[PDB]
RNA sequence: CGCCUCGACCCACGUUAGGCCCAAGGGCCCGUG
RNA sequence: GCUUGUGGCAGCCAAGCGAUAGCGACGUUGCUUUUUGAUCCUUCGAUGUCGGCUCUUCCUAUCAUUGUGAAGCAGAAUUCACCAAGUGUUGGAUUGUUCACCCACCAAUAGGGAACGUGAGCUGGGUUUAGACCGUCGUGAGACAGGUUAGUUUUACCCUACUGAUGACAGUGUCGCGAUAGUAAUUCAACCUAGUACGAGAGGAACCGUUGAUUCACACAAUUGGUCAUCGCGCUUGGU
RNA sequence: UAAGCAGAACUGGCGAUGCGGGAUGAACCGGAAGCCGGGUUACGGUGCCCAACUGCGCGCUAACCUAGAACCCACAAAGGGUGUUGGUCGA
């Protein structure tokens, strides 16, 4: 796996309904190249086995901790971001300076704050579930996983999410009524010039 | 090798690290749960420890060996005066928990209160607020106040009031600077509270509105400083053989070889005291109003005229003139320690939470000697 | 056996309340789950009938009664009080 | 209790089946346990009667 | 909260045993000095 | 450290006992490293060798306590098994013990690891220097893994770890948020249930409720108790 | 009984030796070497750490035991399963 080659000033991913590992794996590479990544939607992130497998992992990893200083030990963090945070965090060489300008790349958010409420969020193809998941293997989100082990910001996430896609969908019927709009608009100029269009007939899609 | 027989360890590991605290003023760390059906009010007051006497009253409790009998009970006196209203403030939810929305604060501000601000008020020209209060005089300015308002009604989820205490009127404190905190309001809807505390700007609020007699409290503040200390009082730990070369006040082993350092959970010497501490389930016994029958420390059972306050004023306290609680045990902290009230976060569904208090008598004997007189005026018919 | 179990129907269909199992002064409370009736049934002794639309919500409140009233530490086969189902079906 | 009631109660009290390995309360017509830690083993014998 | 010594162009929710589609593999922009 | 014969623990078959409630011979498969051996890899310009006291963590092959399944489970009691290491597991006589064995209490008095945890923590009763008895052995000097009695226990101010204490990090102060880390409560009794369920009888439960207590933790000093150089007051010896 | 135990036969190796792989390691696999440029391989690999496919193709597996995942090598047995998938011999 190499970089996106995109080179833009940020991708900024929704991360919805991709798999954990998966999708650590490419945005791992795309900060090491280079690349400012911003996730979002960081508590529908899906990860293979249900949430009984995925819930004991996290409680074995619980179990880990330096015995005579525990606040030494390794941290244990309960939020969807920074557990995708600390997952991509393993596949990086992060106690080196590289590294270390590698993962401050990176911006990890649960539901989508502004301003990306607002920007373009793209999908990464081969870390999506519904292309590397069976249909009748089981699986659990992120947000239930952590909802199960500390996590208790669940409520207020969900309620800003609903408020979030009320706005969107009030700003895609406008979007619509701008398109017919549109639609008309090409149609009427179509024929107002139509002799100097005829280069783009084979070419129309 | 496994230890050759057991006990359990020497102090608690939930109260770590056994530091000084940081804060003086005791800290409401979570404030009861809103109910928005319930009429607004307050959920914590503050208030200054007076000292301790003991009561006599008759115990209805069935199945107890007490009961239709008389206890002795040692009490804690916290002198309450009203709180004086001087601010709002909103708080809005966010994925990172809780934030302070704005804040509104009245026109009036006392110079108790203003000390808060200053480190040396004396040599400062004591500007704090003094812009802030031009806003409640120009149209521009009040416009200001209403849309901070109206933004705590819409935007709002928490209502919190900002209250001082009036430290000027318990002389014996020696200190002219109140002390403040953020106070919850616990009822209706978000303007409902916000309506509510706006009302009570530059007003007092009595403890009776707060607190009622027979209630279940909880008391937060910060416990007696004591200093350097060693293990055998610190945690409590047992002392060494008389034969013990180098002492005998010491833990023996901190620790097997393996692992190679020492841990969190070996007792050690170092501050002792001065930590902040939250107990809960004391129980209101008498609630003392200033210019009432109630404030006087007789009952219906002794009709002798004294004062709450004891023969020759509470040592190191004075004299309590402003309405005060009757709580039933000991409190955290010394004399004039400054300490929170806080209704409890718990149903109070139990016989000791639901029984009624009845006392029969008061003691106002002087807690400075083996005092024998309930009055100066019994002491000198004594004498002659 | 030998204590009359006293069942009493709380709201019109939604609650029974079962006391005096193995003379016991516990009170087992049972709501009935979403869209279940339950009635003390007439011309038979000790019957109560549920009621619904849906098989699983009807078969699980009568699943709650049953095992609310299980004998503790006691031979069961000797002492086989309970509630039980009788009859199952669509009416 | 009325014979026939008798009946009915014995109908979840005793007309069991035991696991011989793992002592799960199984159905009459039961050849194979219910349980991962006995490996659903069939060697399965009645509930005993009173 | 108070007090002042290198065109960096692009906002749908949701579902894949379903909503013409069958990838932005698109669209927009004098894109021209 | 390797090994696991021996030690300990767990299985498979099923002749028998009373086939598989509970057991289980003749055979047979394993696991473990708190036994003891076997080895001689590390350490001989030295890693302080027994035991106990103190203190903290850890395991589970669970003794009690929580929830259950089984019985040759009527009740009461007991036994087998499961999920379970959250909380407990004590005061003493003899002995240097470890191990043991008795007394007593208890819900119960489970088993173990951490350089056979822990000596710059103690102690020094035992082992094991030099003094000295005895028995046996030796011609003797002397020996004994046999008994006996007397026999100096050093240093931390360094680094880290741990416990607390200040503190810079683009003005200053007040009020806040809360990632993360820690964490805690525990067991028993009395009364009612009830001389009831069960049982031929003898015997004999429990839930709910109520009232207490144990172990632990965190505070506090109204009262009781303790503490004196209040050198506060009094008395008093000798001197001056 | 066994042992990273103790002792022999043939050859190689380490000791005396770097270098690539086996995460790590005297001995295992590859391969032995002056200072360099270019090309290609061995062993071993191609999701990230990490250079190289989330490559093309068929099955099997679902682990509510920490499913499983690189010679030496870092273990597992007798015995079981109406889990599932291939077969064989019969009524
Ligand atoms: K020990
Ligand atoms: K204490
Ligand atoms: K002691
Ligand atoms: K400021
Ligand atoms: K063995
Ligand atoms: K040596
Ligand atoms: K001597
Ligand atoms: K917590
Ligand atoms: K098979
Ligand atoms: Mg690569
Ligand atoms: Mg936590
Ligand atoms: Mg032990
Ligand atoms: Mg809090
Ligand atoms: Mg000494
Ligand atoms: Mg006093
Ligand atoms: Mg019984
Ligand atoms: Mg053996
Ligand atoms: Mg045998
Ligand atoms: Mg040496
Ligand atoms: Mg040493
Ligand atoms: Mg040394
Ligand atoms: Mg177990
Ligand atoms: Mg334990
Ligand atoms: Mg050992
Ligand atoms: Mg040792
Ligand atoms: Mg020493
Ligand atoms: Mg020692
Ligand atoms: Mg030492
Ligand atoms: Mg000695
Ligand atoms: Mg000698
Ligand atoms: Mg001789
Ligand atoms: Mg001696
Ligand atoms: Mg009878
Ligand atoms: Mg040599
Ligand atoms: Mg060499
Ligand atoms: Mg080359
Ligand atoms: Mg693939
Ligand atoms: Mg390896
Ligand atoms: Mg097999
Ligand atoms: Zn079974």
């Amino acid at each position: 796996v190499s970089g996106s080659g995109v080179c833009a000033k940020r991708v900024v991913v929704d991360a919805r309904h991709h798999m954990l590992g998966r999708l650590a794996s490419i945005v791992a590479k795309e900060l090491l190249n280079g690349q400012r990544v911003v996730v979002v939607r960081c508590e529908e992130i899906c990860m293979s086995g249900g949430l009984v497998r995925q819930k004991m992992k996290y409680l074995r990893f619980l179990r880990k901790r330096m015995n005579t200083k525990p606040s030494h030990g390794p941290i244990h963090f309960r939020a969807p971001a920074k557990i995708l945070w600390r997952t991509i965090r393993g596949m990086i060489p992060h106690k080196t300076a590289r590294g270390e300008a590698a993962l401050a790349r990176l911006k990890a958010y649960e539901g989508v704050p502004p301003p990306y409420d607002r920007t373009k969020r793209m999908v990464i193809p081969d870390a999506l579930k519904v292309l590397r998941l069976q249909p009748g293997h089981r699986y659990c989100l992120l947000g239930q996983l952590s909802k199960e082990v500390g996590w208790n910001y669940a409520d207020t996430i969900r309620e800003l999410e609903e408020k979030r896609k009320e706005k969107a969908k009030v700003s895609y019927d406008r979007r619509k009524q701008l398109a017919k709009l549109r639609v008309k608009a090409e149609k009427a100029a179509e024929e107002k010039l139509g002799t100097q269009l005829e280069i783009l007939a084979p070419i129309k899609y | 090798s496994h230890r050759k027989f057991e006990h359990p360890r020497h102090g608690s590991l939930g109260f770590l690290p056994r530091k000084r605290c940081s804060r003086h003023r005791g800290k409401v760390k979570s404030f009861p749960k809103d109910d928005q059906q319930k009429p607004c009010h307050l959920t914590a007051f503050l208030g200054y420890k007076a000292g301790m006497t003991h009561i006599v009253r008759e115990v209805e409790k069935p199945g107890s060996k007490l009961h239709k009998k008389e206890t002795c009970e040692a009490v804690t006196i916290i002198e309450t005066p009203p709180l004086v209203i001087v601010g709002l403030v909103a708080y809005v939810k966010t994925p990172r928990g809780l934030r302070t929305l704005n804040s509104v604060w009245a026109q009036h501000l006392s110079e108790d209160v203003r000390r808060r601000f200053y480190k040396n008020w004396c040599k400062s020209k004591k500007k704090a607020f003094t812009k802030y209060a031009l806003k409640y005089d120009s149209d521009a300015g009040k416009k200001e106040i209403q849309l901070q308002l109206e933004k705590m009604k819409k935007y709002a989820t928490i209502v919190r009031v900002i209250a001082h205490t009036q430290i000027r009127k318990m002389k014996g404190l020696k200190q002219k600077k109140a002390h403040l905190m953020e106070i919850q309001v616990n009822g209706g809807t978000i303007a409902d509270k916000v309506d509510y505390g706006y009302k009570f700007f530059e007003k007092e609020v009595p403890v009776e509105a707060v607190f009622q007699k027979d209630e279940m409290v909880d008391i937060i503040g910060v416990t007696k400083g004591k200093g350097y200390e060693g293990v055998v009082t610190r945690w409590g730990v047992t002392r060494l053989p008389r034969k013990t070369h180098r002492g005998l006040r010491k833990v023996a082993c901190i620790g097997a070889w393996h692992p190679a350092r020492v841990s969190y959970t070996v007792a050690r010497a170092g501050q002792n005291g001065y930590h902040h501490r939250t107990e809960m389930n004391k129980k209101i016994y008498k609630m003392g109003k200033s210019g009432q029958e109630s404030h006087e420390a007789c009952t219906e059972f002794d009709r002798t005229e004294k004062d709450i306050t004891p023969m020759g004023g509470f040592p190191h306290y004075g004299v309590v003139k402003g309405d005060y609680l009757m709580i039933k045990g000991c409190c955290v902290g010394p004399k004039k320690r400054v300490v929170t009230l806080r209704q409890s976060l718990l149903k109070q569904t139990s016989r000791l939470a639901l029984e009624e208090i009845k006392l029969k008598f008061i003691d106002t004997s002087s807690k400075f000697g083996h005092g024998r007189f309930q009055t100066t005026d019994e002491k000198q018919k004594f004498y002659g | 056996a030998h204590f009359p179990i006293n069942a009493s129907i709380t709201a019109a269909n939604k609650g029974i309340e079962i006391r005096n199992f193995l003379g016991e002064k516990k009170v087992r409370k049972v709501d009935m789950l979403d869209g279940v009736t339950i009635l003390r049934s007439e011309k038979v002794k000790d019957e109560i009938v549920l009621d619904g639309n849906d098989i699983e919500l009807v078969s699980r409140s009568a699943a709650l009664i049953n095992q609310k009233c299980h004998v503790k530490n006691k031979d069961i086969r000797k002492f086989l009080d309970g509630i039980y189902v009788s009859d199952k079906g669509a009416i | 209790i009325e014979p026939s009631l008798q009946a009915l109660a014995r109908k979840y009290n005793q007309e069991k089946m035991i696991c011989r390995k793992c002592y799960a309360r199984l159905h009459p017509r039961a050849v194979n346990c219910r349980k991962k830690k006995c490996g659903h083993s069939n060697q399965l014998r009645p509930k005993k009667k009173i």
